[PDB]
């Protein structure tokens, strides 16, 4: 994260660090959204080309987490998978259309004060809550500029579809949005490499939950004037999850 | 960079 | 269900140091 600040203990306890097994490191982030189910960007895992794929057997979760570095006894939980899912539409070839994958685990993971799943919009939240305008949060432990000692956060209002178009010549489609302060506007922030998978949450002022809309996708460069970040759109692709989530239990 | 994680996991 | 209430904010009736940034914003 660019220009953001240290999470409070706490403060996203829905945040998941995927971790590389050998040689140990920080792979990207994700979010917990069920005591077995862990959401994330498809291309965290899969990827051709920078030749990533990864299996089941190359990962760990690692959920409750604030420091970076540190092995949080007594605070964090790690997780082994029993299963990868990825959108079977799944665009790495052109635009990271349809950017999103589930882990489940192997063990439902214990809830706590560090440790809490955060909600899945339903259309009329999204509905509301998806406007130019409006700020999320997007949290993680990648870098500070094109790494930090704890969990950094940074607030990011979403940014109308003809500037998030004009602002790149990828193609964007409905199952993306961006976020991000103009020039014009004095304050800056960013998602960066590693925050990737992590999530982009709302707080909903019709019940004071937090929702997920969306998760930190791509961009170019991390920060720049003129650019934006690029989120999956969640409720976009919920079909799949509830489905996914249905017959995989 | 990281703190290793207990064998166990 | 349970989802999206933090134990040490939300249970607690504790806001976190920045999240009426995001209410603000919901104009
Ligand atoms: C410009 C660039 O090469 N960077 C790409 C953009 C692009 C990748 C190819 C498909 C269409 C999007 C990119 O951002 N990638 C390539 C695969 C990983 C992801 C990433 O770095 N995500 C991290 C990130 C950085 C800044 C803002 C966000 Cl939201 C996320
Ligand atoms: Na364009
Ligand atoms: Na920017």
């Amino acid at each position: 994260i660019v220009e953001g600040s240290d999470a409070e203990i706490g403060m996203s306890p829905w945040q998941v660090m995927l971790f590389r097994k050998s040689p140990q490191e920080l792979l990207c982030g994700a979010s917990l959204i069920s005591d077995r189910w862990v959401l994330t960007a498809a291309h965290c895992l899969l990827y051709p080309p920078w030749d990533k794929n990864f299996t089941e057997n190359d990962l760990l979760v690692r959920i409750g987490k604030h420091s970076r570095t540190r092995y949080e006894r007594n605070i964090e939980k790690i997780s082994m998978l029993e299963k990868i899912y990825i959108h079977p539409r799944y665009n790495w070839r052109e635009n990271l259309d349809r950017d999103i994958a589930l882990m489940k685990l192997k063990k439902p993971v214990a809830f706590s004060d560090y440790i809490h799943p955060v909600c899945l919009p339903d259309r009329e939240t999204a509905a509301s809550l998806l406007q130019a305008g409006y700020k999320g949060r997007v949290t993680g432990w990648g870098n500070l500029k094109e790494q930090p000692s704890v969990l950094q956060v940074v607030n990011l209002p979403i940014v109308e579809r003809p500037v998030c178009k004009d602002s790149t010549r990828i193609r964007i489609t409905d199952n993306m949005f961006c976020a991000g302060y103009k020039p014009d506007e004095g304050k800056r922030g960013d998602a960066c490499e590693g925050d990737s998978g992590g999530p982009f949450v709302m707080k909903s002022p019709f019940n004071n939950r937090w929702y997920q809309m969306g998760i930190v996708s791509w961009g170019e460069g991390c920060d720049r004037d003129g650019k934006y970040g690029f989120y999956t759109h969640v409720f976009r692709l919920k079909k799949w999850i509830q489905k996914v989530i249905d017959q995989f239990g | 960079d990281f703190e290793e994680i207990p064998e166990e996991y | 269900a349970d989802c999206g209430l933090r134990p040490l904010f939300e249970k607690k009736s504790l806001e976190d140091k920045t999240e009426r940034e995001l209410l603000e914003s919901y104009i």
